[PDB]
């Protein structure tokens, strides 16, 4: 019998037959309280019920009922959300039905920290991940970027091992939002946790997508990032064709990111005793200075440092 | 004003004719700071950019003694409000009425469990977040009351209970465990004096590896870089003196890359959304940056500023962030909170104060009487109120068990 929170019929529980017997707890704020919330009259009502219940650790279905109405008023509460799994254990609860009840609470709230880790609590208890990929996917068709909704995936990936069509659909993401950083980062999830990125073809295949992408939107931070992410492991200068490719894009494709990375392949050559020392490293310097005074000033101090550390490690 | 020049125009996105949800958002920002801007030029009145101390005055004194039930959402974290309100009143330099201090002491009093840390409100169990906060506010309080509030015993057995065998910390008991653990562990041991030998043994490599492609950090290994998190893991890796197991580079390089060339303010993480609050997580980053490098010796180090557009941050806060009611916000049109008050607040301060070593170098935008008091970049209040509370702790003993 789940009177809703919300139905027009609600009535608050210290007017409930079926409670009369329980002395609700109030709040102890002291006697000269702080931050201290004017709570509703609903509010009220049903936490200090849930104090009563708590206070004297009544395992009932009563109280299972109530801690849905408290968690409504205020998801983030967990402790009553402990006390929710201590009374599914308790009173034995239908996990499924449980999970019916977490797939609605997350779509109606799905920036909360609270009900991801009890759908996750569910899922382990129950050893099914079945449903999950799927119910995450629907999240991020409302948030794309939610990242609690991204977290999850990333645990019922790993955990149950579902590899095999991830890549897929982060290609299927990358369409509709080539922008959506949060994908590139399940891009690189996904591959550096099934063949890694030492797997030359893999590479390859990444880094010629990758440019297309640079090509196709040149001011898309993301896609430069993890350009600059898959090779700057091994160096950036071990890629002697990349710098050529790059300042080709000088005219056409030349956002201050292009910039940006070829003093970064700069920076790696003279660490690595690159040939013409002096001559990179005045191609560095000047880009620097174009950046901090003009291209990219938000960044001038940045730059700057850049500037002067590049001095003081390859005069 | 950097904002209000006219080659700043220039630095509006560039979609290259291709929208998608991300550049649409932003472009929708833009165009509100835009309007932000130059209210100025089509008002005709010369820009006075003023921090509304009084305005914030009232709305933190009053906020601090009651509020409306909007608040219910916060009512698990009610620690957090008296650290936010109590520091975002030493920022703007306004005093705790012994009486104020006393009855704030008494409950987090109530807060406080009896297995240690601290819950969000009378007699919930205790948490890493709302523990944070509620040693934070009785530091900045920082009276004898306050600090023997905190049963150091309790608190140290709390944290021991939370710690896992692969270095990380949950944020509760049966809770979620990501790098804010970590820190909210690191600060208040490192506060009270309670540090073991072994009670953060792999924390630091724990939290190394939460650092991913984009020299930023995330959550927990695996996930996308964010502001809030990479300010978590690197003051906690400051606090056990392991900075250096990050790359600091990479680091460097993607918070530098957050502030936008635009409105001026941080984003979270690449490719979202401008926002107040990271004017403390984003740019608090640069001093940490500062001292670590500077620990290695690094000498291409500025003497006189961090490494981000301390300006422009300062002009996207005051410009954009104030709400003429009192109390600052996300960005423009957002509702304003106790929690973008203080970090909006605190990332002005960071702004305005340069330091390194001998050197000590303000920029206060506006008038002169913007200038705040100095914050601590990784505790987040005042620096006296930091060595007080050390100080004071190390004449106890680490708690033995
Ligand atoms: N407009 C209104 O009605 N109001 C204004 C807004 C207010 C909530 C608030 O200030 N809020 C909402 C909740 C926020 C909260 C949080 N909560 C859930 C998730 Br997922 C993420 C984060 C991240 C922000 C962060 C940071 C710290 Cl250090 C501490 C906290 Br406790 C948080 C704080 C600000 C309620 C009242
Ligand atoms: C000590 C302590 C408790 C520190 C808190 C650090 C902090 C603020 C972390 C952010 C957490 C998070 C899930 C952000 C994404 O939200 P979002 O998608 O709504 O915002 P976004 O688009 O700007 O990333
Ligand atoms: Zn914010």
């Amino acid at each position: 019998g789940f009177l809703s929170l919300d139905s027009p019929t609600y009535v608050l529980y210290r007017d409930r037959a079926e409670w009369a017997d329980i002395d609700p707890v109030p709040q102890n704020d002291g006697p000269s309280p702080v931050v201290q919330i004017i709570y509703s009259e609903k509010f009220r009502d049903v936490y200090d019920y849930f104090r009563a219940v708590l206070q004297r650790d009544e395992r009932s279905e009563r109280a299972f009922k109530l801690t849905r109405d408290a968690i409504e008023l205020n998801a983030a509460n967990y402790t009553v959300w402990h006390f929710r799994r201590v009374l599914l254990r308790s009173l034995q609860k239908d996990l499924q039905e449980e999970m019916n009840y977490i797939t609605a609470i997350i779509e109606e709230q799905p920036k909360n920290y609270q009900v991801w880790h009890h759908r996750r609590v569910l899922v382990e208890w129950l050893k099914d991940p079945s449903q999950e990929l799927e119910f995450i996917a629907d999240i991020l068709n409302q948030d794309a970027k939610n990242y609690h909704a991204w977290q999850h995936r990333q645990w019922v990936i790993q955990e149950f091992r579902l590899w095999d069509n991830e890549l897929q659909y982060v290609d299927q993401l990358l369409k509709e939002d080539v922008r959506n950083n949060s994908v590139w980062n399940q891009r690189h999830f996904v591959i550096s946790n099934t063949t890694g990125y030492s797997d030359r073809a893999v590479l390859e295949r990444e880094v010629q997508y990758t440019l297309e992408m640079i090509k196709l939107v040149p001011h898309n931070e993301s896609a430069w990032n993890y350009l600059k992410g898959i090779l700057q492991d091994r160096g950036l200068s071990r890629y002697p064709n990349l710098l050529n490719q790059l300042l080709d894009l000088q005219p056409s494709h030349s956002s201050p990111y292009l910039i940006a990375f070829l003093v970064d392949i700069y920076e790696d050559m003279l660490e690595n005793q690159c040939d013409n020392k002096e001559d990179i490293l005045n191609k560095a310097l000047e880009l620097c200075e174009i950046l901090a005074k003009e291209k990219d000033t938000i960044r001038k101090e940045y730059w700057r440092y850049i500037g002067r550390s590049l001095q003081s490690k390859h005069s | 004003l950097y904002s209000l020049r006219p080659e700043h125009a220039r630095e509006r996105l560039q979609d290259d004719s291709v929208e998608t949800v991300t550049s649409i958002e932003q472009a929708k920002v833009e165009e509100k700071i835009q309007e932000v801007f130059s209210s100025y030029k089509f008002n005709h009145l010369v820009p006075r950019l003023v921090l509304q101390r009084e305005k914030h005055f009232h709305y933190l004194k009053r906020g601090l003694r009651q509020l409306t039930d909007a608040y219910e959402c916060l009512d698990a974290s009610r620690p957090w409000l008296c650290y936010w309100i109590l520091h975002s009143l030493e920022l703007l330099d306004e005093p705790i009425p012994q009486i104020v201090a006393t009855d704030v002491c008494q409950f987090l009093e109530l807060c406080q469990s009896p297995d240690g840390g601290f819950g969000g409100g009378p007699g919930q169990y205790p948490h890493l977040a709302p523990t944070y906060a509620a040693v934070n506010a009785l530091c900045i309080i920082g009276t004898e009351e306050a600090y023997n509030v905190i049963n150091r015993e309790k608190l140290l057995q709390y944290l021991y209970s939370l710690k896992q065998p692969d270095g990380s910390f949950l944020m509760h008991v049966g809770g979620e465990v990501d790098v804010r653990s970590a820190y909210c562990a690191a600060s208040v041991a490192s506060l009270t004096n309670i540090i073991t030998p072994d009670l953060f043994e792999g924390t630091a490599e724990w939290i190394a590896r939460c650092q991913n492609w984009e020299g930023g950090i995330g959550g927990v290994p695996g996930m996308e870089a964010h502001g809030g998190y990479t300010f978590c893991g690197l003051a906690a890796l400051v606090i056990l003196k392991k900075e250096r197991s990050l790359n600091l580079k990479s680091l460097l390089q993607w918070v530098t890359s957050r502030q936008m060339r635009f409105e001026g303010g941080f984003q979270g993480r690449c490719n979202k959304l401008v926002d107040g609050c990271y004017s403390f997580w984003q740019a608090g980053l640069l001093p940490l940056l500062h001292r670590a490098l500077h620990a290695q010796g690094d000498p291409a180090l500025s003497m006189s500023h961090w490494m981000f557009h301390q300006q422009a941050l300062q002009e996207y806060i005051l410009m954009c962030c104030q709400c003429p009611a009192g109390g600052l916000l996300d960005k423009p049109g957002k509702s304003r909170d106790f929690y973008h008050t203080c970090y909006c607040l605190s990332g002005l301060s960071i702004a305005q104060h340069f330091g390194s070593g001998a050197m000590l170098h303000d920029v206060v935008m506006g008038v002169p009487e913007n200038v705040l008091q100095p914050t601590h970049p990784v505790y987040n209040i005042g620096p006296d109120k930091v060595i007080q509370a050390t100080t004071h702790f190390l004449q106890k003993p680490v708690p033995g068990f």
